[PDB]
C-alpha cells in the first residue's frame, strides 16, 4: 500500500530496498522514511535545537504533542544528535494512500510553522 | 543531514528520490571484472549500481581487557593458515592486546609467537599477580624524565621484537644492503629497542613487518583521556615502552604539576582517512573480548571470541582458529554495493587498476573514462615538473598555468571537477601540497585549483574538529558521573563538529558548550582555550 | 477491560461516570484519566514549564519523544496552560490489563526521571 | 492542578480515587426536599452525592454586536410570559445590548419596551447610519472634561430610564415615603439621569428595578482594554452616558496625553464571587448573536438566537420568544450534582433554608448539622455584639475571646473549620471585616480566627491576581498581531495567576513575563509596574 502511495509520482519502491529512502518534493522539506518491523517511519528534519530559545517558543514546541493538536498524530522530538524532528509512523495494514497523504501534509504543515521559530534565533 | 537514533490534504506536486535509486529494468554493463569482481548494473533512468568484492584485509585491530590474550594465537594461525598474514599492513591494539600486536608487528612468525605465549600466559597473568595540548604530549614529555628504564616486561618485549625484526632483515638480504636498513639493524644490535619509526620504515621493504598503533585510555581528574602511540605521534619512542605503559590498567600520573571503561571504544582505533571517493580502501579484522563507519558495518568486520592451565588455553587457540576461519571464507563471498547517478560517476569511483579491469572486459563502456584518466594522469605529472623546476629558482610561472589549463579542460562536469580537486589533495604528494600551501587564501584563475584549495581548507577544518572531539568532548562524554542532560549537550556538539565546514561553525560548537554546560568548570575552560587559538 | 484493570485495587469504575477520574497510588504521581471516543487517556502532571531551562535539559525533554525511547508510547507535551505532561492513550479493544499496567509504569518512570530536572531550576 | 486542553512491570501497591467517588450500593437519605428539590444519596464507603435543582435565575447577560437588538423583546416577553422577570436581580450587557439592558434595568415593563424598540430599531439603525491604573480611571476621569453633554441617544435613554424608575416608585407608594427614595426621585424630576448607584439602591426596595453592568472593550495602542460601568466602579455616573459610550464601535480616545474582536468574551461579564461552598448561587440567561465556570457549564446557560422592515423584526421577536420559552421549561427539568466525602460535608454545602428543608423531611439525618448551625449562628451574633460594644470605646477584650472560644469549639473537623472561616469572611458583614482587618498579620490564640485570617489573605491575593489578569494579560493576549509563541507565554501567566496563593507567587508570574516576552515594550513595562507596587 506504500508502493501505491509512491506510484502516484511515477516512482516505485526500489528493488533490493534497504534502510532509508529519501523523497524530495518540488516544494518544501525532504521526507526521510526508514523501514520498520511492520511499517514505515516518516520523518522531517528541522535542524539542531538552538541554544537560548525563549520560554514561549519552548512552549509552542511542547504544545505540538498534545493529543489534541491540529497536527496529530505527528510528533515532535529530538534525535540523539540533538536534531529537532517531526515524525509519524505509518503501519502496514492499517494505513493507506489517503492516510499517508495526510501524514505527509501534517509533516509539511508542522515544518513550515516551526521552521521560522528557530532560524531567527 | 541524517537522523541518528539507537479536511482534504492539498497535493504535493512532483517528487524525486533525493538519493539515486534504480528505476526500471537493468542491463549489466560488466559482470565480474578483475580481482575485485567489479559488477556494473545500469538502469532505465541512468542510475548505475556498482557491486564489488570486500576490500583487501590490510588491518588488525586488537581489543584489550582481561588477561585472556592466550587465545590470540588462535587467530594468528588462522591467518597464515589461510595465508593472508602477508596481506596485513597494520596492527592496532589497546590495553592487553596492546602488547600482543607489538610482538606481531615486530615480525614474529605464527609458530614463533605461540611458544612465547605459553611462557607469556604465565607472565601476562603474573603481571595480574602484580596487579593547550593535553594528557598526550605531557606524557610524550614525561617519558624521558623519571621513569624506571627497563622492567621484566620491557626487557622481554625489547628482545622478542628485536629478534623478529633482525631475523626478517636477514631472510631478505636484498634489503639488508640498503643504507637506511643497515642503519636500523646496527642500532638494534647495539641494544636499542624497535621504535614505531622503523617498524614503519621496514614495512615498506619487507611485508612480514607491520606498522603498530597502540591506543589506551588514561583517567585524569575522573576524566578519561585518549592516548596514542603510533608512527606519527611517537615515532622514536620504543614499541616496548608503550605496550607496557598501556599495560597499566588505570595508571599513575606521577603527580606531575601544571559496557565498561577499560574499553577504548572500537572506532577510536580505526583510522580516519580521506579517500578520493565513496570506496573504502581496506577492511578490518576486529577481535573483541567479553563515510561514517557505522555500528552495522563494524559489526560485519568484528569477530568476537567467547589462574589458567595449559590445555584450556589450547581449547581457546582452537575456538578462535575456527571462527576466524569461517569468517575469512565467508567475508570472501560477501560484497559492497554503491549506487551512483551516472556511469561516469561510478567509473570515477574506481582506482586506475579497477578501471583498467573493467576496460579489458568491456572497452566500449570505459573508453571515455580511460581517455579522461590518461589525460589527468599526464597533466598531473606535467604540473609536477613545473612545481619542481620552479624550485630551481611561489610564483605561478607559465608552465604551471599551462598544466592547470589542461586540468581545467578535463573538468567538464561537476563530478570530475570534484575528482580532480581530491586528486590534487593527496597529503602523500609533497609537490602538489607545496602548491596548495602557497596559494592558500588566494583567488586563482584556474577552477581546478580553486576547487582544490577549497577542498584543502575543508580538510584543515575537519582535523581541527576531530582534535576537539577527542579532547574536549570525549573526556566529558565518558565521565562516569555525567548526568544525561550533560551527555545530550555534548552528543550534540559532536554533531555540530562532524558537519563543521568553516572555522566559524567550529567556534559556534564550542560556544554552545560554554553557554549551556552545567558544572553539576574544566570542560568549559578547555573549550574556551580552543575557541581563542588559531 | 478498563474495569478489570481497576478491579485489581478493589476499585470499580463509578456509575454515572463523567469526564475525568483521578487515581492516587500509595507512592508516586496522581494519574488523571479522561475519557474519549473509544478509549481512555492517561496523563501525569509534571508542573508548569520553568523559565530559563538549559539546552541539555530541553534536549532530554525532546528526546523522550523519539519513536525509539525507552518510554514508548508515552509522550511528553505541554497543555494550553503551559503545564508539562506525560501522557498515553489507552484504546478499548486493543489494550488490556497487562498493557495498561505497562502504560502506567512508563508514566511513573518518566515522572521520576524528569521531575528532578525542573525543580532544581 | 488539572490539565487544560481544547520487561515485567513492577506493581503499584494500593490506589484510591483522589476525588470522592461512590462505590457500592446507595441508600437515599432524603428524596426531593424543598423548593430546590434536594436529593442526598449515600454510598457504602461514605461518599454522599447531592442532587439539586438548577439555581435561581437571577441574572441576564446581553451580548452586543450588529444592530439586531430588535429581536431582544422576544426574550423580554418570554420572561414575563413564564413569569421570572420578577426573579431577575441583575443585568449585564456589552456593545449593542449595552443600551438594551439599561432600558430594562430602569424598570421598563415588557410591553412598554416593545413600542420603544419599534421607534428604536429606526434609531439603533440610524446610529449605524451615523456610523498605574489603566484605560479605565483615565476614562473615569475624562468624562467630566470635554465631552458633549447630551445627544439624541443620551436624551432618549435619559428619559426612558427616568420614566420607568419614577413610574415604579409610584406603583409602590410604601417605598416612595422613605427618605432615601424620595431623595432620588426629587433628583430625577429635577432633570438628572438615573445612575448605577440608585438603580442599585432601588432594586433593594422594588423587585422590578434591576442592577446594571455594562461592559465594553476599547482599543488603545492596538491593545484592547476592558472597561466596566457598574454600581461599584462608576456609581454616580449616569446609566445613559455609559450605554452610549459603549455604543461606540471602536471609539476615539480624544487623544488625551500622559470569532472576532467586538466581542467582550462572555466570562468577562459574569461575576467572580466567593461562595462559602461548592454551590453556585445563581444562574445566567446568556443571549448571544451571530468554581471555574467552564465553557461547558456556560454553553448550558446560553441561548443563541439565529435596513430592517417592521414585520421581519416581529418574526425575530417570535423565534426568540419561542427558544427562550423551551429553555426556561427545560432548565426547570435539569439538575446539579455534587459529590462529597461525607454526609456532614454535604450538609455544610447547604444554606440554612436548604438545611431546614432536609430537616423537615428527614430529621434523623440532620439533627447534628442543625445543632451545629444553630450554635454557629448564635456564636456569630455573640461575637458581633462584642465587636460593636468595643467600639463603645482593636484590642480583643474578653467577650470576643469568649465567642471565639465558642466558635473554636464547633470546629471539630477540618471541614467545619473551613466553613467557619469562610462564614467569617463575608465581605458584606462590616463588623466581622472590622475584626479581620485589625488582626491582619497577627498571631492569634483562636484557631478559627487563625483560619479566617489566612482565608482573608488568600482572597486579598486573588483580587490582585484578577486585576493583573485584566490589565497586563488580557490586552496582550488579544492583541491581533500576537505570535502564538507570545500567546503561549501569557496563557501560562494566566495559569500561574489563577493558582497564586501568595504575593511571592504573584511576583514570579510577572517575572516569567519580563524575562521571556519578545517585543516581536509596553506589556513588560506594565508588568514591571505591578511588580514594584504593594
Amino acid at each position: 500500500m506504500i508502493d501505491t502511495w509512491l506510484a502516484q509520482w511515477g516512482l516505485r519502491l526500489p528493488s533490493s530496498n534497504d534502510a532509508t529512502l529519501r523523497l524530495q518534493p518540488a516544494e518544501g522539506p525532504e521526507l526521510v522514511m526508514e523501514r520498520l518491523e511492520g511499517g514505515w517511519l516518516f520523518v522531517v528534519e528541522l535542524g539542531l535545537v538552538p541554544s537560548g530559545l525563549p520560554l514561549g517558543v519552548i512552549l509552542q514546541l511542547l504544545q505540538v504533542n498534545s493529543p489534541f493538536s491540529s497536527l496529530a498524530p505527528v510528533k515532535l522530538a529530538a534525535d540523539d544528535a540533538g536534531r529537532l524532528v517531526l515524525w509519524a509512523e505509518a503501519r502496514d495494514g492499517v494505513d493507506d494512500v489517503d492516510a499517508l497523504n495526510r501524514l505527509h501534509d501534517r509533516l509539511r504543515e508542522g515544518h513550515s510553522r516551526l521552521v521560522p521559530l528557530l532560524e531567527p534565533t | 543531514g541524517s537522523s541518528l537514533r539507537q479536511k482534504l490534504p492539498e497535493s504535493v506536486s512532483d517528487v524525486r528520490f533525493s538519493s539515486p535509486q534504480g528505476q526500471g529494468e537493468s542491463r549489466t554493463l560488466t559482470d565480474s571484472a578483475g580481482p575485485r569482481q567489479i559488477t556494473l548494473r545500469q538502469f532505465e533512468n541512468g542510475v548505475t549500481e556498482l557491486q564489488l568484492s570486500r576490500p583487501p584485509l590490510t588491518s588488525l585491530v586488537l581489543s584489550g581487557g582481561g588477561a585472556k590474550g592466550a587465545a590470540y594465537p588462535g587467530a594468528m594461525l588462522a591467518l597464515e593458515e589461510k595465508g593472508m598474514l602477508d596481506g596485513i599492513r597494520s596492527m592496532s591494539g589497546s590495553s592487553a592486546g596492546g602488547i600482543t600486536a607489538a610482538l606481531l608487528a615486530s615480525g614474529m612468525s605464527p609458530a614463533a609467537f605461540k611458544t612465547l605465549s605459553d611462557k607469556m600466559d604465565l607472565i601476562s597473568l603474573l603481571d595480574s599477580s602484580n596487579k593547550i595540548g593535553g594528557f598526550s604530549e605531557l606524557l610524550l614529555n614525561v617519558l624521558p624524565r623519571i621513569d624506571s628504564r627497563a622492567e621484566p616486561l620491557e626487557r622481554l618485549l625489547r628482545d622478542e621484537t628485536r629478534k623478529a625484526v633482525l631475523g626478517q632483515i636477514a631472510t631478505h638480504p636484498e634489503v639488508a644492503r640498503q643504507p637506511t636498513v643497515a642503519a636500523i639493524a646496527s642500532r638494534l644490535q647495539s641494544g636499542s629497542g624497535v621504535t614505531f619509526g622503523d617498524l614503519d620504515r621496514l614495512s615498506a621493504y619487507i611485508p612480514q613487518i607491520k606498522t603498530l598503533n597502540i591506543t589506551g585510555t588514561a583517567m585524569f581528574e575522573g576524566r578519561p583521556q585518549l592516548v596514542v602511540f603510533n608512527a606519527s605521534h611517537t615515532p622514536d619512542l620504543e614499541v616496548a615502552q608503550a605496550a607496557h605503559i598501556s599495560g597499566s590498567f588505570p595508571g599513575v600520573f606521577q603527580k606531575v604539576s601544571l559496557g565498561v571503561m577499560i574499553n577504548v571504544p572500537v572506532p577510536e582505533m580505526i583510522d580516519k582517512n580521506f579517500d578520493s571517493g565513496p570506496l573504502r580502501r581496506n577492511d578490518n579484522l576486529i577481535l573483541e573480548f567479553e563515510q561514517l563507519e557505522g555500528l552495522e558495518e563494524l559489526r560485519e568486520q568484528t569477530v568476537v571470541v567467547p589462574t589458567m592451565p595449559d590445555e584450556i588455553k589450547a581449547h581457546l587457540q582452537e575456538r578462535l582458529q575456527e571462527r576466524v576461519g569461517e569468517h575469512l571464507e565467508k567475508r570472501l563471498q560477501a560484497s559492497e554495493r554503491h549506487t551512483f547517478a551516472s556511469l561516469d560517476e561510478a567509473l570515477l569511483a574506481l582506482d586506475d587498476s579497477m578501471l583498467t579491469s573493467v576496460a579489458q572486459q568491456n572497452p566500449e563502456i570505459t573508453d571515455g573514462a580511460v581517455a579522461f584518466r590518461q589525460k589527468a594522469r599526464d597533466a598531473f605529472t606535467e604540473l609536477t615538473v613545473a612545481i619542481v623546476s620552479a624550485n630551481g629558482l611561489l610564483k605561478l610561472d607559465e608552465a604551471m598555468r599551462s598544466a592547470l589549463q589542461r586540468l581545467d579542460a578535463l573538468a567538464d562536469t561537476p563530478e570530475r571537477l570534484a575528482w580532480l580537486a581530491a586528486e590534487l589533495n593527496h597529503a602523500d604528494n609533497v609537490d602538489h601540497q607545496q602548491l596548495l600551501d602557497a596559494m592558500r587564501g588566494q583567488t586563482v584563475q584556474s577552477p581546478v585549483l580553486a576547487a582544490a584549495l577549497a577542498e584543502a581548507q575543508r580538510r584543515k577544518v575537519a582535523v581541527i574538529a576531530e582534535n576537539i572531539r577527542k579532547e574536549v568532548i570525549f573526556p566529558s562524554l565518558y565521565r562516569p558521573g555525567q548526568p544525561d542532560s550533560n551527555v545530550a549537550l555534548l552528543r550534540r556538539a559532536e554533531e555540530q563538529l562532524r558537519h563543521a565546514t568553516s572555522p566559524a561553525e567550529i567556534n559556534q560548537a564550542l560556544n554552545d558548550i560554554v553557554d549551556n554546560y552545567s558544572a553539576r568548570s574544566t570542560t568549559v575552560e578547555m573549550a574556551k582555550a580552543w575557541r581563542n587559538k588559531e
